[PDB]
RNA sequence: UAAAGUUGCUGCAGUUAAAAAGCUCGUAGUUGGAUCUCUCUCGGCCGAAGCGUUUACUUUGAAAAAA
């Protein structure tokens, strides 16, 4: 079930068992390279990469036609985000439920709510920092938090 | 049936099956009978599988037959749909009727006086003689029915799917029924049509008896 | 969350042969599973299974002979020495003269009487009778 | 059942239901012993002789004795291959 | 001009090399075949008296191969007669490393080339046209595993008679078991 | 039951279940190729877009996200693949 | 001490008999999914030399007073 809800959902994607790359795509790897390199520098999350490359281009994934996930892709040429970007979406949400709560002190639920995401922001954060992916000296704190957004 | 040319369903059976509309079903289906319908018209009936239907029926008969002593079967029928169907069941081939009433402890009451202690236990709906198919799990008594598409199949060894609902439909399953035990044992052959009809078998309520006459 | 997966897969084996069903679906299956059942099968307790390869983590589908009156994992995998095992086995065994408990050890995957002919202590996995 | 010196020691050999391979119990009394006749195969009569399935009662009260007497006489060609 | 990985090319090795000259200098894929190139061959028999041959490709140039090799093995056929013809990617397999062992190699092993990959890969190259769209290990009650596999539809009348050549050449390579099969479900 | 084979399911039983609940699992989706009166490129379209698709050669949104399929609009074509 | 499976690791119990914290986050603790099969010296089977990624196991072999 979900880590802070008491929700146990199914939704997911479900891969087919074909690792190969569609008969349909004639594009080659270097080109869906290049897409992403394009659509990386307009300002767009690997999440959001791989919507509009499945969504309009037609990739069923990336990894499967280039060999690599788009995040390998863009940090190889160098292209990526400072910090993850699950974790950026975390510290937005953040952001935003501190900014509500400062005119809004009365809403109670409202700080639960903040609780539970920088527990989560925590949580992740550890994680990254153990994988070297973050400084070991990176620190979450609210007067600071807009400051990575 | 053994996938025997002599034992296939003719085109006769499935002319009976249809004019009494054996193959028709009810709206709910059991989920132990789900192997034996078709599929479910669009006003909700299930239709019943009359392959399914013959090879149960085949399958009862031979059970029947290898119950040595006829009398040591027995059939029942609760309901008036069945029961005179029943008589002429046992009439016709030796069994044991009990038509109308099942009193209780029938099976597992000795000190009693219609006691009897059948081999075979044959009934026309097991929703309406469950109390006969609850006895039969207290004397080892194997059970064949004439289930519906909502009929439970809790004690039920062997059951032929069937509407058990319509007079017509039940006459014919038990006529039938009849028939291929008698063709199985040896008496009357399947090269011939059977000298006796199927309407012999139909339950006919006091409307129907008062306007025939 | 689901640890051990070998529990659930004795567990769903234990239940489908106390519903009296013919197969049984373990997912996800692992080495561990599959040799655990090769060693029940050896044993004529369960009969042919197939592992259904999906490209993530198999499941198998175990064809079930009304052999199985129970199996179950130790948690957690106590090391078992040669000479503590006779005590597992009164613990564990309906008798001496059926049932197996099933060890991992450095020889493989095994039961008690394979590794006392090796002459191999390990860490218990299950048991099955 | 069998000792060391090779004599046979079980007071009796009980039942095992057809369809779950469980021993059938001295008093289960749901237990059944089904006997279908089998027929030749030009004539379509008795041949004397039968088959024999015995369903332990456990099947019987849950209802799957109908599909395992329907399933040992498919796997024994006494009801025809669908 | 076939590169060899012993040394010392071999009389079937070197006929199968003059073959691809011939495709070379003369055929209807000249301009393709220039930069490939094959590291080995080898003949087996798949079954009675039916022999198979396999080529070994170079891993870079498995692609480049495959994406002619519907092409090449009608004129490898029709070239020698009834032996059947694979293209299978020269892949190593390094040893599962041991507390007892030397300094084989700093760095770890790719998991590209451990057996099971390698055997898998075999199996996928094996069957180039058709693609693999299931696969099932049963396991006897002797405990020897039997592999089935399931292939396309869309390419069943076409290549099942390539098989017991499949499975003959995987049991010379790896040594296991394997069936093919075309399931009607798509 | 007590008897169904789950290594040969059938087609219909397996189109029925969930996708991640299938012996092996597969997607509910698909790709199409959508045609439209002011092109004549391909446009592959996934069947669950997210994203509003615009055909390059007009003024025409090919179709729009919802909360589940895409709606195609009306005057397009589109085949399915796979 | 056993009886005491009435201290329960083996091996208890917690709806109503005694009992699950009002609720949720949370650090330590505990637990954790699949997946890897002229390197070397006297005579064309030998001591030396081993960073095999340290380990945990398991099985040996010494050393572990007598009573």
């Amino acid at each position: 079930g979900r880590m802070h809800a008491p929700g146990k959902g199914l939704s997911q994607s479900a891969l087919p068992y074909r690792r190969s790359v569609p008969t349909w795509l004639k594009l080659t790897s270097d080109d869906v390279k290049e897409q992403i390199y394009k659509l990386a520098k307009k300002g767009l999350t690997p999440s959001q990469i791989g919507v509009i490359l499945r969504d309009s281009h037609g990739v069923a994934q990336v990894r499967f036609v280039t060999g690599n996930k788009i995040l390998r892709i863009l940090k190889s040429k160098g292209l990526a985000p400072d910090l993850p970007e699950d974790l950026y979406h975390l510290i937005k949400k953040a952001v935003a439920v501190r900014k509500h709560l400062e005119r809004n002190r009365k809403d109670k639920d409202a700080k639960f709510r903040l609780i539970l995401i920088e527990s989560r922001i925590h949580r992740l954060a550890r994680y990254y920092k153990t994988k070297r992916v973050l400084p070991p000296n990176w620190k979450y704190e609210s007067s600071t938090a807009s400051a990575l957004v | 049936s053994g996938a025997l040319d002599v034992l296939q369903m003719k085109e006769e059976d499935v002319l009976k099956f249809l004019a009494a509309g054996t193959h028709l079903g009810g709206t709910n289906l059991d989920f132990q009978m789900e192997q034996y319908i078709y599929k479910r018209k669009s006003d909700g009936i299930y239709i019943i599988n009359l392959k399914r239907t013959w090879e149960k029926l085949l399958l009862a008969a031979r059970a029947i037959v290898a119950i040595e002593n006829p009398a040591d079967v027995s059939v029942i029928s609760s309901r008036n749909t069945g029961q005179r169907a029943v008589l002429k069941f046992a009439a016709a081939t030796g069994a044991t009727p009990i038509a109308g009433r099942f009193t209780p402890g029938t099976f597992t009451n000795q000190i009693q006086a219609a006691f009897r202690e059948p081999r075979l236990l044959v009934v026309t709906d097991p929703r309406a003689d469950h109390q006969p198919l609850t006895e039969a799990s207290y004397v080892n008594l194997p059970t064949i029915a004439l289930c519906n598409t909502d009929s439970p199949l809790r004690y039920v060894d062997i059951a032929i799917p069937c509407n058990n609902k319509g007079a017509h439909s039940v006459g014919l399953m038990w006529w039938m029924l009849a028939r291929e035990v008698l063709r199985m044992r040896g008496t009357i052959s399947r090269e011939h049509p059977w000298e006796v009809m199927p309407d012999l078998y139909f339950y006919r309520d006091p409307e129907e008896i008062e306007k025939e006459e | 969350v689901r640890m051990n997966v070998l529990a659930d897969a004795l567990k769903s084996i234990n239940n489908a042969e106390k519903r009296g069903k013919r197969q049984v679906l373990i997912r996800p299956c692992s080495k561990v599973i599959v040799r655990f059942l090769t060693v029940m099968m050896k044993h004529g307790y369960i009969g042919e299974f197939e592992i259904i390869d999906d490209h993530r983590a198999g499941k198998i589908v175990v064809n079930l002979t009304g052999r199985l009156n129970k199996c179950g994992v130790i948690s957690p995998r106590f090391d078992v020495q040669l000479k503590d095992l006779e005590k597992w086995q009164n613990n564990l065994l309906p008798s001496r003269q059926f049932g197996f408990i099933v060890l991992t050890t450095s020889a493989g995957i095994m039961d008690h009487e394979e590794a006392r002919r090796k002459h191999t202590g390990g860490k218990i996995l299950g048991f099955f009778f | 059942m069998q000792n060391d010196a090779g004599e046979f020691v079980d007071l009796y050999v009980p039942r095992k239901c057809s369809a779950s391979n469980r021993i059938i119990g001295a008093k289960d009394h749901a237990s059944i012993q089904m006997n279908v006749a089998e027929v030749d195969k030009v004539t379509g009569r008795f041949n004397g002789q039968f088959k024999t399935y015995a369903i332990c009662g456990a099947i019987r009260r849950m209802g799957e004795s109908d599909d395992s007497i329907l399933r040992l006489a498919k796997a024994d060609g006494i009801v025809s291959k669908n | 001009i076939v590169k060899p990985n012993g040394e010392k090319p071999d009389e079937f090795e070197s006929g199968i090399s003059q073959a691809l000259l011939e495709l070379e200098m003369n055929s209807d894929l000249k301009a393709q075949l220039r930069e490939l190139n094959i590291t080995a061959a080898k003949e087996i028999e798949v079954g009675g008296g039916r022999k198979a041959i396999i080529i070994f490709v170079p891993v870079p140039q498995l692609k480049s191969f495959q994406k002619i090799q519907v092409r090449l093995v009608r004129e490898l056929e029709k070239k020698f007669s009834g032996k059947h013809v694979v293209f299978i990617a020269q892949r190593r397999i390094l040893p599962k490393p041991t507390r007892k062992s030397r300094t084989k190699n700093k760095q770890k092993r790719p998991r590209s080339r451990t057996l099971t990959a390698v055997h898998d890969a075999i199996l996928e190259d094996l069957v180039f046209p058709s693609e693999i769209v299931g696969k099932r290990i049963r396991v006897k009650l002797d405990g020897s595993r039997l592999i089935k596999v399931h292939l396309d539809k869309a390419q069943q009348n076409n290549v099942e008679h390539k098989v017991e050549t499949f499975s003959g050449v995987y049991k010379k390579l790896t040594g296991k078991d394997v069936n093919f099969e075309f399931p009607e479900f798509q | 039951p007590l008897a169904k084979d789950l290594l040969h399911p059938s087609p219909e039983e397996e189109k029925r279940k969930h996708k991640k609940k299938r012996l092996v699992q597969s997607p509910n989706s698909y790709f199409m190729d959508v045609k439209c009166p002011g092109c004549y490129k391909i446009t592959t379209v996934f069947s669950h877009a997210q994203t509003v698709v615009l055909c390059v050669g007009c003024s025409t949104v090919l179709c729009q996200p919802t909360g589940g399929k895409a709606r195609l609009t009306e005057g397009c074509s589109f085949r399915r693949k796979q």
